[PDB]
């Protein structure tokens, strides 16, 4: 109610990231801060609202991910890191003992900006973005438009994604406006309005990045 | 290093709320963990407000200071007029960016303003507290009925009589 300003999206990173620590990290029963595994997931669950919502509010600020935003974080605010090992070698021995399955795909949008593209399944009455699992020492990128080519069939051709772990599954859906709306997309394999998404959304994996979608939509006009 | 840290964190709690609200003087109490829920269609409505409450001091102040501009009955009624207000309530949230506020100002004011100065900027009706179904039930100035949730019965308590002495008490400094 009371009228409080938006300071990310005119301040440093240095303080960005200060926010973030009151937000996720600092203000936290001691039990999530005595241990390792417990604060390694509040700088998972910060990185996501930074990719997802601070990057989106100011853009001068870089694209960070868990591997660097923790060595940020560790730096700026080193009072909660209190244990002898490096996050980068800390959340690979033991927040990545939970085996997440990345699965690369991307939210599609139109030159006029009103319309994604959601795709559903065979199986599944459920829409999202076009979602298939990994490979092996491949770039995200090309895993990405390979994806888009088996379950649509459309390569578009870095940095602008939208990270988060759902169910043991590293989402990390890339962002690319400028697609034909006209064009007829196929399945090459054997076997919707954005102001419509809005308010059926509202009312209580597309499901959760809507905000984020919706700061991409507020930010290109 | 177990106490070096919570005098940190009233330094960043402190200065990381000032870049929100500008006008604080003293950060007087915050918890962990708090979620949101509002009365209106005869039930609660989980809110999309959820993360550390903080109960501050407000400098008021410079007299004849704007309430800025920041950016149907589901939306909230944002504070418009003269910075009068007391104190302040505040969920930093994880859920979006934009975090979750209470302006909290005495009755001991309200009726002093009311009856001396009629130019009310805005219609402001006293608020009151209590503790019900685990819950803190706030009545805010813009008619507006809240409801502040934590784990502990001893902080729903904690917070409610801290509410209630801002309310029923004058301005102070701790």
């Amino acid at each position: 109610s009371l009228p409080l300003l938006r300071p990310f999206e005119t301040v440093s990173l240095e303080n960005a990231v200060e926010d973030l620590v009151v937000r996720f990290i600092l203000n936290v029963p001691p039990e999530d801060l005595s241990t390792v595994e417990r604060v390694l997931f509040h700088f998972e669950e910060a990185s996501w609202f930074y990719t997802d919502f601070v990057k989106l509010m100011n853009p001068y600020l870089p694209n960070l991910s868990i591997k660097s935003f923790s060595k940020i974080v560790i730096d700026i605010c080193p009072l909660i890191w209190n244990w002898d090992i490096t996050p980068e070698n800390a959340l690979v021995k033991f927040s990545n003992y939970k085996k997440t399955i990345p699965v690369r795909g991307a939210a599609i949008f139109n030159d006029s900006l009103s319309k994604i593209l959601l795709l559903r399944g065979i199986n599944s009455k459920h829409w999202s973005f076009p979602r298939g699992k990994i490979g092996k020492d491949e770039d995200d990128v090309a895993c990405c438009i390979r994806e888009v080519k088996e379950e649509t069939g459309f390569d578009l051709t870095a940095d602008q994604y939208v990270e988060r772990n759902m169910n043991g599954k590293n989402f990390k859906i890339f962002l690319v406006k400028g697609v034909p709306e006209d064009f007829e997309f196929k399945p090459e394999h054997k076997n919707k309005d954005f102001k419509k998404l809005s308010k059926a959304i509202t009312k209580n994996l597309v499901n959760s990045m809507i905000r984020p979608l919706s700061l991409y939509v507020k930010n290109e006009k | 290093s177990t106490e070096t840290l919570e005098i940190y964190r009233k330094a960043l709690n402190f200065n990381v709320i000032a870049r929100y609200d500008p006008k604080i003087k003293q950060l007087l109490f915050h918890t962990p963990h708090a979620t949101v829920y509002k009365w209106g269609d005869d039930n609660w409505n989980k809110l999309e407000y959820q993360g550390v409450l903080a109960i501050y001091l407000r400098d008021v102040g410079d007299k004849e200071a704007i309430l800025p501009e920041v950016s149907e009955a589901n939306t909230p009624h944002v504070l418009t007029g003269h910075d009068i207000y007391n104190y302040g309530l505040i969920i930093m949230n994880r859920i979006n960016p934009d975090n979750f506020s209470l302006a909290i100002a005495p009755n001991s004011v309200l009726n002093k303003r009311k009856l001396f100065a009629p130019n009310r900027e805005e219609e402001l009706e006293p608020m009151k507290v209590e503790v019900r179904d685990d819950l803190v039930m706030i009545k805010t100035l813009k008619k507006e009925v809240y409801g502040i949730w934590v784990h502990t019965p001893e902080d729903r308590q904690n917070i409610y009589e801290l509410i209630k002495y801002l309310l029923e008490n004058e301005p102070t400094d701790s």
